RNA sequence: ACGGAGGGGUACACCAGACGUGGAGUCUGCGGCUCAAUCUGACCAACGCGCGCACCUCACCAGGCCC
RNA sequence: AGGUCUGUGAUGCCCUCCGCCCUGGGCCGCACGCGCGCUACACUGGCGGGGCCAGCCGGCGCCCGCGAGGACGCGAGCCCCCGCCGUGGCCGGGACCGCGGGCUGGAACGCCCCCGCGCACCAGGAAUGUCUUGUAGGCGCCCGCCCCCACCGCG
């Protein structure tokens, strides 16, 4: 359960009522305009809601897209990530790794 | 350690001097004993410079002294200062004797010394070690760490002649 | 066709030669240490 | 044994905070229990300071 | 004079007359504040804002002729911070406490407003004068 | 009107006599207390008024250099009689610093090391 | 008149060092922390340890389950806007366990960065590792 | 009144005209300063060139022409 | 040029000492290992060296414009 | 036949048409062995409050904010003194990690502050380096590269 709203008061109420709640990366990045190559994401991703390979890491994600896969470039290829409540409030660049952990030898 | 390298008449009202006292080969002949001591003092490497510290060390160890002997400091320290330093050293190591100025100068360092490592690690404060190790070296006691270093030169001076 | 140098940044290079690397910007010099070695004649700097 | 402080801590012709520490385990029972012996002045001071506190016996 | 009497005496006897006739008497932040982003602990002498600002008029008293500020305050009770595996750098001090002082030294006519800055007034420089 | 200087490392002490303050606080009580005994050894060793105005160095330095200020202003009232001649020998046979400066300075650091004579560290493996 | 022992928050405290550095020994407690709960609750913050009256805990628990009531700050607090309430909770118990063991298994199901480098053991704080522990 | 800013990096040539405009009637140096690296490459004992560009400033008040000096009035 | 050849000088190279480093954690450089790439130079006189790598720098990888 | 053609419109001869630009990633990834350093192992110390002094040259006033830092305008640390702790890996030591609040910037993965968490370390084997007066050592301060940022180098 999110802060301490349950995902219904939240993703129907305002899609800023959380800036209250989430860090202080979150409202400073809020508290200013999102790069105009973003907002397209959104009228793509929300607009024919009804899988997209993205290209822009750092993007803060916001509850009103919850349950979503999408397929983020790290450099090599596109990556799947999966939406779950927790992942709110946070960037996509924190869920596809760029570099394959060493192993022995 | 003799009359003519402890310096008595030179002193002031405290040991603080800004004197050039090593320019010249054998100028610190001059040199007050109670500052070379001062001067000893704050040698452990944390505590390089930190002067104005050790005139408080060895000024509120005149009246642990006092309290004790009831005799006059300096001339206790005058003492420790002469019954301290081997008369004999080795340097195929054969025996050798010990000029004055290094007799007084081993016998600052010892005193020092032995107080230094005495406080290490212990509640005993230091200045109360310099104390012991004042109060013991002008006697001839066994347990001053400058007669037991003094004594082990010696031997090994002996074994070597 | 209208997107060539779209990203912002100081390109700040030597006023002598053109490298982006080791400039000197105190004073206002704005040149870099090797050619900065052998123009301080002339510009003025002299070693004492 | 608060009466051995008020004799047995009485017979020594100085007697220094860490002293008193050292004979028995008087820590910073030191610093509280010997200004009862100098309100009451039993002992003196004659060279005091913040860090070290020397104190005579006026008997 | 205030120049004369050590001046250790002066802060400490000052601060405990600042107990009586209502002066700036403390307000309740006082509480889980740090004196400073160096000290590393909260001061234990429950007086402490006492003590503080009778030093802080003595030292608004020697600078009789020009004004002082607060930020130029705070610098003037700095230390340095400990503990970080890195050199040991100076920080300056809380101009919160140092502000609520003089904003309540400025009442009762013991400091006057300059052009940048506080001064020390004819009335507290004639109290601390006596 | 007399005027008197005294130097240590980087201290200036500017001395104006007329028939004792040090930066306007009494002498008495010039702070580093255990070196007392230093700013008053002309006076305890050999009045009038005198004005002190000492900056620059340190603790210390600062000490000394009124030490010096002071013993050379009361050389500068008695003049062209066997006292002024005098009383410089009796004040130089205890400390001749008392009327001579030091000239010892800083010296400069050199590249290769922290210090003006430490170098740094040399390995081979 | 003492105790030489006070086992509270199921920590053993010994008494006979200064009760503001006793309070130290319940993890969750700082010295911080302690100064802020002693005087806020009308107690010698530093004369022993082992002479606090039975009243004077139920002082010192009474301001330990709620600070903001007694007027101890949320910036002075450590569980500040939780992930679980939303709330600026207090947690100075030897129940810390469970909170810090949740901010690890939110992370093993999200599959995060931080938690993938958690789970081999490894820093997670940007520092370099190429230096042969 | 008027005012007369003479600046120059040549003691010599600043004297002359200095001199020499009294002949018809805080400003300290200030010394810039770069250390560099005497090699092109970073290959050798670590040596190092200390350059220094030393000027000197004049402020006439009042109610020769050379090549390297400077003169405002303001 | 060299000599476990002789002779004559000399330097904090030694003597008398001081302060260290090598042991702990940690910053940085190097080798190895890994990797789509982890760009490359140097082995007393290489290794806080080639004047502070989010982009740029940039030499390297995955893609993509234009002459 | 140290280094440097990768600082240049210095440059021969080879080879590429590997030029210029944009987005994202790497150079920082880590079982491990080495070089230069930083911080310690405490009482000649740690902490709380007060006092006061530099040089390389150099802005700070007023409100908010625990702090860090913001909105709005104009021209030194050591040390000293007074207390506290009391030989207990303790109030030594501060790495590692968990919430928060900020700054830079198109963008944190960069840096700062707050509460909490309290590693190893008890003076270091075989070896090994530097240094003779304002010198060793201790203490801090400034500039350079620099959106941010020193455990670095020049002073
Ligand atoms: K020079
Ligand atoms: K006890
Ligand atoms: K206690
Ligand atoms: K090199
Ligand atoms: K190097
Ligand atoms: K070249
Ligand atoms: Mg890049």
């Amino acid at each position: 359960n999110f802060r301490g709203v349950e995902v219904e008061k939240l993703a129907t109420m305002k899609i800023t009522d959380i800036l209250p709640k989430l860090n202080a990366r979150c409202r400073r990045r809020i508290g200013k305009h999102g790069l105009s190559m973003k907002h397209l994401r959104f009228v793509n991703k929300l607009r024919l809601r009804r899988i997209v390979r993205t290209h822009l890491r750092d993007m803060i994600i916001f509850p009103e897209m919850i349950g979503m896969t999408v397929s983020v470039y790290n450099g090599r290829q596109f990556i799947p990530v999966e939406i779950k409540p927790p992942m709110v409030g946070r960037a996509l660049r924190e869920y596809s790794m760029s570099y394959k952990i060493v192993s022995h030898g | 350690s003799l009359e003519a390298y402890i310096s008595i008449d030179n002193h002031s009202f405290v040991p603080h001097s800004a004197g050039r006292w090593s320019a010249k080969r054998f100028r610190k002949a001059k040199c007050p004993v109670v500052e070379r001591l001062t001067n000893s003092l704050m040698m452990h490497g944390r505590n390089s410079g930190k002067k104005l510290m050790a005139m408080k060390t060895v000024g509120e160890a005149f009246e642990l002294i006092n309290l004790y002997t009831g005799k006059n400091p300096v001339q206790v320290l005058v003492d420790a200062v002469a019954n301290s330093g081997p008369r004999e050293d080795s340097c195929r190591r054969q025996s050798v004797d010990v000029s004055p100025l290094r007799r007084v100068n081993i016998g600052i360092y010892n005193i020092a010394t032995g107080a230094r490592k005495a406080a290490f690690r212990k509640v005993r404060p230091f200045a109360e070690c310099l104390a012991e190790e004042i109060m013991n070296a002008a006697a001839g006691a066994d347990k001053s760490y400058a007669i037991s270093q003094r004594n082990s030169v010696e031997r090994i001076a002996v074994s070597n002649r | 066709e209208t997107e060539f140098c779209t990203h912002i940044a100081h390109k700040r290079e030597c006023r002598i030669c053109g490298n982006y690397n080791s400039v000197y910007r105190k004073y206002g010099l704005f040149i870099c240490r090797r050619c900065f070695k052998e123009n301080a004649g002339k510009i003025g700097f002299v070693k004492l | 044994a608060m009466n051995e402080a008020l004799k047995f801590i009485k017979n020594s012709k100085c007697i220094t905070h860490t002293q008193i520490c050292e004979r028995l385990r008087v820590s910073v029972a030191l610093a509280k229990r010997v200004m009862r012996q100098l309100v009451k002045s039993g002992d003196f001071a004659i060279v005091s300071k913040s860090s070290r506190m020397t104190i005579f016996k006026n008997m | 004079s205030v120049t004369r009497v050590p001046a250790d005496v002066f802060i400490n006897s000052f601060a405990a007359h600042l107990k009586n006739r209502g002066i700036i008497k403390c307000p309740a932040f006082t509480d889980y504040v740090k004196t400073g982003v160096s000290r590393q602990y909260a001061p234990r002498d429950a007086d402490w804002f006492y003590i503080k600002a009778a030093s802080v008029i003595r030292h608004f008293y020697i600078s009789g002729s020009h004004s002082i500020g607060v930020a130029g305050l705070a610098r003037k009770y700095s230390s340095l911070q400990k503990g970080k595996t890195t050199p040991h750098h100076t920080k300056r001090a809380s101009c919160k406490v140092i502000r609520s002082i003089v904003s309540q030294f400025l009442g009762q006519k013991l400091l006057i407003a300059g052009e940048r800055g506080r001064h020390i007034s004819p009335n507290g420089r004639k109290m601390v004068e006596d | 009107t007399v005027h008197t200087l005294g130097k240590k490392k980087n201290s200036v002490a500017v001395a104006f006599v007329k028939a004792i303050l040090v930066n306007n606080v009494p002498l008495a009580l010039v702070r580093p207390e255990i070196l007392r005994t230093k700013v008053s050894e002309p006076i305890m060793i050999l009045g009038l008024d005198m004005n002190i105005k000492v900056a620059g160095g340190g603790h210390v330095s600062q000490i000394y250099a009124v030490r010096q200020a002071i013993s050379r202003g009361v050389l500068a009232s008695v003049k062209d009689e066997a006292a002024r001649s005098e009383l410089r020998a009796k004040l130089v046979s205890y400390d001749r610093q008392l009327v001579v400066s030091d000239p010892r300075r800083c010296e400069a650091k050199k590249f290769g090391g922290r210090g003006a004579r430490a170098r740094r560290q040399k390995s081979y493996r | 008149d003492y105790r030489d022992l006070l086992r509270m928050f199921n920590t053993n405290i010994q008494g006979k060092v200064v009760l503001e550095c006793a309070l130290v020994g319940i993890k969750g407690i700082g010295r911080r922390f302690a100064n802020v709960a002693l005087k806020k609750a009308n107690i010698d913050v530093h004369k022993r340890a082992g002479e606090l009256t039975a009243a004077e805990e139920d002082a010192l628990m009474k301001v330990l389950e709620d600070p903001l009531s007694h007027g101890i700050p949320a910036w002075m607090l450590n569980r500040n806007n939780d992930f679980e309430s939303g709330k600026d909770m207090h947690i100075l118990v030897n129940t810390i366990a469970s909170t810090h063991r949740a901010d690890l298994e939110r992370l093993r199901k999200t599959r995060c960065e931080r938690g993938v480098r958690h789970h081999h053991n490894l820093k997670v704080r940007g520092q370099h590792t190429k230096s042969t522990g | 009144k008027y005012t007369i800013i003479v600046v120059g990096k040549d003691l010599k040539l600043v004297e002359r005209y200095v001199k020499s405009i009294v002949k018809e009637g805080r400003a300290p140096v200030r010394r810039l300063t770069i250390t560099t690296r005497k090699s092109p490459c970073g290959e050798g004992t670590n040596t190092w060139h200390r350059f220094e560009l030393r000027m000197y400033k004049r402020t006439f008040w009042v109610t020769v022409v050379i090549p390297g000096i400077q003169v405002t009035v303001e």
